């Protein structure tokens, strides 16, 4: 019961509830008899490490670890993965994660929940680093972003196109010089918007007037 | 002895590292628990950062626009160093800036809307009319004098 | 006009009661068509990709399948795979339908307009080859399709054939909001005149 | 004459323009408020055309008159903004 809820609130993206539920199921699975609860202690444990990585508190990934149940009783490739990704999100190094999931690929393929949260994780990580670079910069080359961010030149240009569409900086990428302009400018004014409504009102009113004048004709 | 070092950073003048280094080299680099001790030998190296970060305050206020190529002379840095130190310093909130990567111009500025610029322009006008009224009173007054 | 259609039919996914009214897989297909037409990214993604109702119904038949894959590709900016899905949508969805046989021509033409216009919003400059390659067409063929769509305008672009770029003009600022108002006002002035001459005659 | 007079810059207070933040405020409020009294104006004239004038005005919100009130606001904000344009055009050219 707790397991199911654990996965589902984790997916809904609340990692405070997930961690509590997956702590509860850790107590049950670990200490009662094993028939498949070997496999299910091991899996709940990996999702406990994952939840902390999303919060960006990575000391708690390390507090959970110890060779008493985490590198002793359940010892998997998956344990090494989680601390690798943990270091990488904290560092702000998307390159470290990219190396990490390459060599922990077999953990990744086998679990659905990890795979969903390592996508969530990739895009949240990419946006936070990307910001840092383009906040004190304008007219900045795409090659220059790429070195810092850990990505190919193209991969950067492709991603940048999507950030504009979400409107998280709403700029334009100029591809013929490779420069990125960030525009935070208001292109909107209050008077003008309210004026479109005011005029709108009068058009409806003039139809209503026309009926009353029908008698004259 | 103390007064000459502290005085430099209470003013908002320009200053340059190879010069500041030399001045205090047989005064305070020869006093331990300041610069030139052991752990303090590795803080003489820190003094460099302080001079730069103070200079950027001055330069932002004073230059509304300056070339980068000029900026790297001033701070006594090369291009790689100079961009890093402006970027960190924009985040901290002391200055607000935009830096261009091809090697064009680095503009230091604070945002100013249409409404804001005009407000200043309202105040100028009001103040000019107060100036003229008091001037008419002292002319009348001169007729009494002579 | 589909503006009304979307509104009624996205709701008709949730609760449907059917007495001489056509199948629930049939109603789902129609709803995806009307979603695309009306709404833009942010809204679209909620309504017709994240519906619980469509996600429980899956795809098993051709018609539903092609329409569905097209919709995710408009959102997800895979423009490569967009045109094979677009072409599938012409044959299997628009034309065998009674209520879209006459709106098939209009719907595909619009679709070509939107996808290229989305790309343009994220760009100030592109190159001709990059742009063409993504679509999976030729530069020559691309200039030709742009050259029907631009006069009427939803793209908001020009093409410099000479420097080899595609350049993008932006009239969105206060300029845009001024143009919106003067035109709406031009009509109010026409109507006021028109009724007024008639009573002044009486 | 002694009572009628005022300051030495009261006869020299039309050159004293206002801060334009405040003038923007004046622009913004008047347009917004008129949308809501206009809405009120639409409801009033949907009916109100059977017999007995006072009754109809009691029924369809013809008392608490929005027709009168919409005109009033418009005129009021209209006379202000003619002088504000006048002020700016004088001060820019005159001084410099």
């Amino acid at each position: 019961l707790d397991l199911m809820s654990g996965i589902l609130h984790c997916e809904d993206k609340d990692y405070k509830t997930a961690f509590s539920y997956f702590f509860e199921s850790f107590e049950s699975y670990h200490n009662l008899t094993t028939h498949n609860s070997y496999e299910k202690a091991c899996q709940v444990l990996k999702y406990m490490l994952l939840s902390k990585i999303m919060l960006n508190l990575i000391d708690d990934v390390k507090n959970i670890l110890n060779a008493k149940y985490t590198k002793e009783t359940y010892q998997s490739r998956g344990i090494d993965a989680m601390k690798a990704v943990a270091e990488a999100y904290n560092n702000r190094s998307l390159l470290d994660f990219n190396t990490a999931l390459k060599q922990y690929e077999k953990e990744l393929m086998g679990d659905e929940l990890t795979r969903s949260h390592f996508n969530a994780l990739y895009d949240t990580l990419l946006e936070s680093n990307l910001c840092k670079i383009i906040e004190p910069f304008e007219c900045v080359e795409i090659s220059h972003i790429s070195k810092i961010i850990g990505l190919d030149t193209q991969q950067v240009e492709g991603k940048l196109s999507q950030m504009i569409l979400d409107k998280i900086f709403y700029g334009v990428l100029d591809q013929g010089n490779g420069w990125l302009y960030v525009y935070e400018t208001p292109n909107q004014d209050a008077t003008y918007d309210s004026a479109l409504e005011l005029v709108g009102q009068l058009n409806k009113v003039v139809d209503q007037l026309f009926e009353k004048a029908s008698v004259l004709y | 002895s103390q007064e000459s070092l502290v005085k430099l950073f209470t003013t908002n003048e320009l200053m340059r590292w190879p010069i500041v280094q030399k001045t205090y080299e047989p005064v305070l680099n020869e006093d331990d628990l300041a610069f030139g001790g052991e752990a303090n030998k590795h803080h003489w190296e820190d003094l460099q950062k302080r001079v730069i970060e103070h200079n950027l305050r001055v330069i932002s206020e004073y230059y509304s626009r300056i070339t980068l190529l000029r900026l790297n002379e001033l701070l006594d840095l090369t291009e790689s160093q100079t961009e890093t130190y402006i970027s960190d310093l924009v985040n901290q909130g002391i200055i607000y800036a935009k830096v261009n990567r091809p090697a064009k111009i680095v503009n230091f500025e604070k945002p100013k809307n249409s409404s804001q610029l005009l407000n200043e322009w309202s105040h100028n006008v009001d103040e000019l009319l107060e100036h003229i009224e008091t001037i008419g009173h002292l002319i009348t007054k001169e007729e009494i004098m002579h | 006009n589909f503006k009304e259609a979307a509104k009624l039919l996205v709701d008709s996914l949730a609760t449907f009661t059917s007495i001489e009214l056509t199948s629930y897989e049939s109603i789902a297909t129609y709803a995806s068509v009307t979603g695309l037409f009306t709404l833009e990214r942010t809204d679209l993604k909620s309504k017709v990709i994240d519906s619980p109702e469509l996600l429980s119904l899956i795809s098993t038949t051709a018609a539903l399948q092609s329409i569905s894959s097209l919709t995710i590709s408009l959102y997800a900016s895979d423009y490569a795979s967009y045109f094979p899905y677009l072409l599938e949508t012409y044959a299997n969805v628009l034309i065998p339908c009674k209520y879209l046989n006459r709106h098939a021509d209009f719907f595909v033409r619009e679709m070509r307009r939107k996808v290229y216009a989305q790309l343009l919003e994220s760009y100030k400059t592109l190159s001709l080859k990059s742009m063409a390659s993504a679509f999976g067409v030729s530069v020559a063929f691309l200039d030709n399709d742009l050259g029907k769509f631009i006069p009427n305008k939803q793209l908001n672009c020009v093409i410099d054939r000479v420097n080899g770029i595609v350049e993008t003009n932006r009239p969105d600022n206060k300029n845009a909001q001024y143009h919106l108002l003067v035109k709406q006002g031009d009509g109010l002035l026409t109507k006021l005149q028109k009724y007024g001459a008639a009573v002044r005659l009486t | 004459k002694m009572l009628m007079n005022l300051h030495k810059e009261q006869w020299q207070s039309g050159l004293k323009m206002y801060d334009y933040e405040e003038k923007e405020e004046s622009n913004l409020a008047a347009t917004k408020s008129m949308v809501k009294i206009a809405e009120q104006y639409s409801k009033r004239i949907e009916e109100e055309k059977e017999l007995t004038e006072e009754e109809l005005k009691t029924r369809y919100v013809g008392r608490q008159d929005p027709k009168k009130h919409l005109s009033e606001t418009a005129d009021e904000t209209l006379e202000n903004n003619i002088v504000s344009v006048l002020t700016a055009g004088v001060n820019s050219v005159a001084i410099k």
